[PDB]
């Protein structure tokens, strides 16, 4: 039958792979302190929208509750329920959460891209610190490290603070600001220049655009104004701790881009989107949120998108000979039945048949019996 | 092939588009209209051209089959140009979008039927008017529509208003300026700037 | 905030020990030969719903494809999606398929019932002979034994082909077919005695819910038109035969219920229903179903076996603030390669982000003394 | 106008048409490739010719705009034939839907990717061959798109197999067999049958 | 506000002429034997969705009873409700009904077709003879004409009896009769033709699409089979008497389509669909139908759509003159009072002016205080 | 069939009587200068429940639109509906709206009651004037005195700006404001006295529900800073003359309530409540709301509710001799479907029959045939 777009089977050697890939991350998570939480599929929408940008809202599945008549919604992201277990259950000091669980989006966000992530992530919540950020990024390239990819992961740091005090310092207005967020978006330097000409600090807003790349020179490029904002100074200061961090414990390439302002609307400082090889659409999305006064940082990725980076080795794939073990003794059936236990325990993938004809798919392997002793032989 | 492959329109574009590809340093060997191929070289031999219906420029672009393109406003509205990069305005083959119904004829007391190739645009742009709106994809000419009842008004592109003269037609509304736009692949943004940069700069002098 | 009825967070080392059962269960099948498969939430109803019944789609939340207008609805029951599956993939053999994945209903089945199960299952096709069918109970014994419970499974067994042939025989009309499983429905013995009497072989479908649990002189009690239906006496031999299996192997407490009839149009056969303890929704739902492809399977909600499975204590480890920032930067490194050791181990490590950074349930410090780092208990 | 509107495609639906008009008793009366003309009279001062693209003739017919229209199969197919009558096969302009690719290229292990004005069909046909694909909508022309890698396949109409053959591409799948079929809009079908039956008649005696 | 597709505000001089034809409609009904019912806009869905089809059922929005946890769904359609009213309070002889009332559907019946139809319905039970529908007929075309409408009603009959029996005698599986249905609905002959010529009686099947429409020849070109079959010959010739009705008492425009096969499952025979003008779904739509043995036939239209064809004679819209009103002393008032009290039991809309500006909207007089006297005056 | 609570059938006499109240209503409305509107039955929340408060959006059932996904609402009441229309429509000038439709609540008012009201009312817009909440009173009792009940309408009049000008004044916290309204709406005097010993201007809250039903003395009660307060000045004076104008103009009984704030934060200002006989729901609520600064006055009344008040003169159930009628030459019948036409012209409700047997429900007259003249025969 035909699927849905963006709606995909995982099947066979592929589902097994995503099995393997969600268990060992999330028990890494689970090891560098993170505890894991499983909120459900589907809750009422005061909650799961609750402080929820227009986006998320529309990217919702909408169902009437049976029960009630009140509005459920599927889960489009996992972080919205954090918060609400958090609150319950976080307190005011630090709290680290994992979790690895399906998300359904009312449309694609990539052309041909899924609508039935696998979303894994981890949250740290009461943590002012840039040492928060850090600690993240320490756990993601440790998880990324352990899929042993040939894959590359570029990361790009952005910072939603320095353009938002910007405009606030300017006194742009709502169209003003949308109108250079379109243009960012677009990196239409030369229509951003002539809109630059006719603003106040417009000298600011394009330097964004056009040095915003080079962090290390860029609070030296902008106004006096700017350079005297605590915000700004602050913002391009995490900028570079993060950057050295990444190319220092990392080896990590890192691109600088302050005019990244997508999720402008939930974020509320640094950013972080981890891209794989040339794929257009970020693996990994993180950055600082509000804890709806509580401070929260977190990342996550679909791990259905690992799958065409990622092997694992060859599985052992052994039919028990048929006609062979039929012929048996009783006693000879139990010791065979102890060799296969033994065998299963160590992953091998063992058919018990029901016929002659009885055929595993992808069949390595079988258990034959050659002068009195059972071996595996290669088929 | 390890250049750039560059997306045009065909018709008035192309045509205005020419110039500024001469400036560039890519010219086409031979004439487009003339010819059975459907890719171009060009004097540049790390460019060649793909000439597409209007409407097609934007999904090559957007997939990678082409690198850059030229495609009008109308065109990137209508389609949605949310996977590429409008990089440049190159204030060529300016016209509006605008409504149009049949000359003195008034708007019937029923719901507004409109008949178009911009289906989006004309939903949104009803919209922030907040007039409810019943609309019907048209893929080829539009003038007709309103003469034989299919529908009251069209959405349709407008210049000097001479086609819809010539047909019994009129202007309403003014949707939106138009003018043609350079649009790059996000990919290719990236990985071919080197190869790009030049050609942007040599297209941003010409518009001076 | 609130959640709806039947809607649970399954929080922290609930979460922790859901995702062990998963994975180990998971892989338990894997090595009976099971191919996982992980079909999508969400499909469209067309297939989704492709010869479902009227309680599979009621208990299905229907949804809009924006893209397409078409309807769609999130899954409520996974075995629809392995059919699809094994129709494209799985040819004219036998096949075996597991899944383990989130399913979701609109209303609960039974008292206080969840809506979001983990259901995981497995399931047989190509087989026609019992021998599948033992296969299975088999391999979920294995995993049941597997867990370590002290909880008991009880094991009620039906038929749903003995009602069915009767049924056929008798003639029966919709109405008086339908008004008989609601009677079977709640064991109404005093009335089905009265609605027996004017209908064809009445006495026969008394007897199937008076002496039904009787199944070695079921055959013996039936009248003689349904004593010669070949079908009949097959279908009370299976009985007989997974009875004796399950008490011979595997010391199993079986029932027999030949009127368990809920899911009358996707069951083709035996029938099975495991309870945990005393509770009153069968953890373990099984038996036969159509693919002509037959099929045979079982499923759980794994959720269900958090309060009655343990798991070892955790270690939760908490590196000493003070003594980490006064390392070098060498230093650094060396109780990292440590900490990632300790990791390796299943130590739940943190690093501390301030000198009050404490993690929940903390059972051992890591502390620096004579530039040694070691491990003390609280 | 109270008589009957008939819709027909430009080019060899229009030409192969004529004949059967003119055996009606229905002549245009001036030659369409030298007219600026939409709306045509005809010798029948009952009857009058729209002349449309292909892909808008169902859309007139089913809105009543045009009371029947000549349209191809494929072009039915893709648009949907729920709201009009398919009345006959007038066995003119005949080809075959199939899919085509880059000539001994075989097909890639991944997902498949089909770039086709025929969208619907190509989602249809992939489905009832249990193959999961990435559908491409093209409002031009399709036999570049292989060979800029837009698409592994195209789907699209094949008489001779010539354009496929001239641009390195080769027909693979037959889909279906594509005819212009005679289309009515149900309510003329109802209101005008007087008017409609003769012509019918005519078109049937032609053909058989 | 937008609102949604298919759901549209009827506003001042449409909705003063909706209230207009709604009462003037109903009423005529009343006054030739039919018993006005007003069921309520929402049941339960086990009375309200009782024997329904898929497709009803589908149109029909659910919500939850908060009192009972029970659900009720909004009616899509007041036949089945009038068929409740009937079971309760009509007993075996024959009883009349007429209703007017909202309905809301989930989807559109056709081509941007309305969700919130005014329907307006007559039904008669407890009638067995043809005699019944033909004094439906003659209720509805006296309502049609005492709109005097410039529009024109085209009526075309069907009869879902011959199919069904055909579909009986040939013993046709479910998935035979559902692919002829379908190509039915688009009339598509060509593949009709190939699709009858592997099934049993195939030929009659096609002849039904193929000359449905000559009524008076559909008989001899049936086979022997179908020929012989009474109800078959019944249907035909109750098709007959109809069309004569309608042409010889009528002057009506009457196409016939046999296969006009859409409410399959709750038409019991003769079906009626009036077309007004060349709109596209039709205007009335009635035929036989099964109550609860009971037989039973009716009408109904969407009120609404009569707005765009039907006219009112121009309002008298008067404004009391402000500043000559308060100069007025209390008795010169109560006498105005009096002369506007009468006014408006003739029809004017007068309004008493709040201030100097209060002006109603298409004034068309003005009430005016000249040589003690008030006199109205055109603007 | 079992109907839900609240939810009840309207059948023959009551949905005739139904009928001619909704037009009649209606008709007067328009006179009167007020434009009628018709909004649908469904909107969009985004709209339907803009500005709403707590109540009226548990009060509205939730669905889902199949075209977008997003949220619909059958609508609990129609005056969001008429600001929306009015926002488009109005303009800055005086606007007047009316308007009768079904309503839907999830729950009962109260006791036993109506979940599906008949929902009529009217609205202005833009004057800030007395005047026009004077013109609601002339237009609702002219309507009322139309009915000819026997039932009496006794009026209670409240005013919510003196209670919340005195919480301002006395700067009471939300906590204080909750606990006083809770009291005045339970009546519990000896509690309010209490805990008016402890708050500012304390007396003043207790004097408005000790002795605020007299409010000729009312202003000379109450403190010097709440004698002085412009608003609370104005209110007082605007509940003397719309009392004053009821007894007089429209021998209306009036009390006053100066502690009713139910819809506490809808209402702006005069609250007006009818209440028919001791009937414990209001029959007619009404009074100040805003638009939108846009002013706004309105009504509305559960049509349904005066069908228990109102009475119609026995109806004239005609049915014609059946024998008789068929013994008729063409112009004979012809003849007499003149005279039935001219009866059914006067109200007659004339069955023809189709049997010997059909005799209609309620049969008063038989039009029999005697001595070659048609009459009517008392059964
Ligand atoms: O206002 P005007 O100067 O008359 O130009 C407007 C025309 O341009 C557009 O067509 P397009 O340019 O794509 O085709 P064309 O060159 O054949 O008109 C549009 O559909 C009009 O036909
Ligand atoms: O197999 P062949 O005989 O080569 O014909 C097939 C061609 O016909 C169609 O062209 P279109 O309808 O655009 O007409 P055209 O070929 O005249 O442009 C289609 O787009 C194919 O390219
Ligand atoms: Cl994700
Ligand atoms: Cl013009
Ligand atoms: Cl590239
Ligand atoms: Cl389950
Ligand atoms: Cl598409
Ligand atoms: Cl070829
Ligand atoms: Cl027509
Ligand atoms: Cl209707
Ligand atoms: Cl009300
Ligand atoms: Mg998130
Ligand atoms: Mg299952
Ligand atoms: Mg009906
Ligand atoms: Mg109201």
């Amino acid at each position: 039958g035909m699927l849905p777009d963006g709606v995909a089977d995982v099947l066979f050697e592929d589902a097994h792979k995503q099995e393997v890939l969600r268990h060992q991350l999330t028990q890494q998570l689970i090891t560098h302190g993170y505890q894991l939480v499983s909120p459900p599929m589907i809750e009422f929408t005061e909650s799961l929208l609750s402080g929820a940008s227009e986006d998320l809202k529309r990217q919702t599945f909408k169902i009437i509750d049976q029960l009630t008549g009140r509005l459920m919604g599927i889960r489009a992201d996992i972080t919205p329920q954090i918060l609400r277990i958090d609150a319950h259950h976080g307190g005011d000091g630090i709290a680290r959460y994992c979790y690895a669980g399906d998300v359904i989006h009312t449309l694609p966000s990539g052309l041909f891209g899924s609508r039935t992530p696998l979303q894994l992530g981890a949250e740290i919540f009461g943590c002012e610190s840039i040492a928060a950020d850090i600690e993240l990024i320490d756990v993601l390239f440790s998880m990324i490290n352990s899929l042993d990819m040939s894959a590359v992961l570029h990361v790009d740091l952005g910072h939603v603070t320095i353009f938002k005090r910007l405009a606030e310092l300017a006194a742009l207005s709502a169209s003003d600001t949308e109108q250079l967020m379109q243009l960012y978006a677009n990196k239409n330097l030369p229509e951003l220049k002539q809109v630059c000409q006719v603003l106040p600090m417009g000298s600011d807003f394009y330097t964004l655009a056009r040095f915003g790349h080079d962090i290390a020179n860029l609070l030296g490029r902008l106004s006096e104004n700017a350079q005297q904002d605590t915000k700004i100074v602050t913002a391009i200061d995490e900028l570079q701790r993060l950057k050295a961090h990444l190319q220092v414990q990392w080896q990590c390439a890192v691109s600088i881009d302050v005019t990244e302002l997508s999720g402008y609307h939930y974020h509320t400082g640094i950013v972080f989107n981890g891209y794989i090889n040339s794929e257009t659409q970020p693996l990994v999305r993180g950055g600082r949120f509000d804890g709806m006064p509580r401070q929260a940082t977190g990342f996550s990725m679909d791990v259905s998108r690992l799958l065409a980076h990622t092997q694992l080795d060859a599985p052992f794939i052994v039919l028990i000979d048929y006609d062979a073990f039929n012929n048996l003794d009783s006693a000879q059936r139990q010791l065979l039945l102890q060799q296969v236990a033994s065998l299963r325990q160590q992953g091998y993938r063992v058919t018990m048949p029901l016929t002659a004809e009885d055929m595993p798919v992808g069949l390595t392997h079988r258990l034959s019996l050659a002068d009195n002793q059972w071996r595996l032989h290669a088929v | 092939f390890l250049g750039l492959t560059l997306a045009l329109s065909k018709g008035r574009i192309l045509e205005e588009t020419m110039p500024l590809l001469r400036a560039a340093g890519v010219e086409l060997l031979e004439d487009p209209e003339a010819s059975r191929k459907l890719i171009f070289p060009t004097s540049n031999p790390n460019v060649r051209v793909l000439i597409l219906r209007a409407s097609d420029v934007p999904t090559y672009v957007e997939h990678g089959a082409a690198d850059f393109g030229v495609a009008g406003k109308d065109v990137l509205l209508e389609h949605g140009a949310n996977h590429v990069y409008e990089l440049l305005d190159l204030k060529i083959a300016q016209c509006k979008l605008m409504t149009a119904g049949v000359k003195d004829a008034p708007l019937p007391n029923r719901r507004l039927r409109i008949a178009t190739k911009y289906v989006n645009v004309a939903r949104a742009y009803f919209a922030s008017q907040g007039q409810q709106v019943d609309v019907i994809k048209l893929y080829g000419s539009m003038e007709l529509a309103p003469l034989v009842g299919l529908g009251d008004l069209i959405v349709d592109v407008v210049d000097t208003g001479n086609t819809l003269r010539a047909n019994g037609l009129e202007a309403r509304d003014h949707i939106c300026d138009v003018s043609s736009r350079l649009i790059v692949n996000q990919v290719s943004y990236k990985r071919k700037f080197a190869l790009l940069e030049p050609i942007l700069d040599s297209f941003k002098n010409s518009i001076n």
